[PDB]
């Protein structure tokens, strides 16, 4: 497993960082901040080593960091490192990954 | 003495909501030519009611006057935003 | 597995597509929007790589791309690719296979 | 496993230490007590010796002693030694590990 800024998760978790707030709409117009939510496209920073669970041998982090992927709705923590808000999640809930 | 006034067209005793949509430089008036109207019965309450009007008029490129029951804070702060940045001619 | 534009399902799931809205009936009647809710009736476009979860191997999505399916009515996740609202679900959820 | 002042933990257990508490911000200014929470940056003391759901051997815990570590939000037990407070968490619930 890779860590990240003096950081890295343990045992199944990967450490990703949302990208860009989307300020303005594609053809002209602009918008505020109480809407637009949080993004749910993230690139990961950090992967931990492997499934603690699997049975004998660790079984890797399937993300490798790096990567774009698509993030659920719910599950996730808030992690502060620099001052830039990054969010920990596990393994099993990452949707998709953004291959190309 | 008597004073005849001969109001051409037509008004109502209410004034624009947020004091930005000034663009006159002159005795704190709004002035638009060539406008659309949004006419509206119930309050305009969200960014998401308010945004296909003004893509309307941003992209016909024309001024756009809101005439509604009220502008809320979130709408309003839409509004307010496109005034004082690149342009967007709005009121409310 | 096999990806979809610039996406990719992880470990079970399968992007599908919803078919038509129905909007009009069989003989010559025509219908509104707020009625005919979402139609179960789907097509499926990408197939994350196979299930974890089996010891060792993995288990492969067992409906392929290009299949037609009955989709259950609430498990489903929204996913909007290219400004197009598809819909990820989970394997072992997915009800039937419309084979013919 | 390791112990810390005449204790040790069982089993699966870590004894950890929070860190400051954050009286002052970062420019100037200066803070009260009712707000700032409860830390969640930790250094670990104790060490239980393996995990006694590991079928056969024990699965030592991951977290080594002298570690900082991110710990969560609610998970943990209050237990005082020397009068210092210190809480006992579970080693699967550390979120991550503050390596560098």
């Amino acid at each position: 497993g890779q860590a990240f800024r003096k950081f890295l998760p343990l045992f199944d978790r990967v450490l990703v960082e949302r990208s860009a707030a989307e300020t303005v709409t594609k053809g002209g117009i602009m918008l505020p901040e109480k809407s637009q939510g949080k993004v749910l496209q993230a690139t990961v920073v950090a992967v931990g080593s492997g499934s603690k669970g699997k049975g004998g041998e660790i079984q890797p982090v399937s993300v490798k960091v790096g990567d774009k992927v698509l993030l659920p709705e719910y599950g996730g923590t808030k992690v502060v490192l620099d001052d830039k808000d990054y969010f920990l999640f596990r393994d099993g809930d990452i949707l998709g990954k953004y291959v190309d | 003495n008597d004073e005849l006034e001969i109001i051409e067209g037509m008004k109502f005793d209410r004034g624009y909501i947020s004091p930005y949509f000034i663009n006159t430089s002159k005795g704190q008036k709004c002035e638009f030519q060539d406008a659309y109207v949004l006419l509206s019965e119930k309050k305009i309450s969200s960014i998401q009611s308010i945004v296909p009007a003004l893509e309307i008029a941003n992209a016909h490129r024309k001024p756009l006057v809101i005439i509604a029951e009220d502008v809320d804070g979130e709408a309003l702060s839409t509004l307010v935003l496109n005034r004082l940045k690149v342009g967007l001619q709005v009121v409310a």
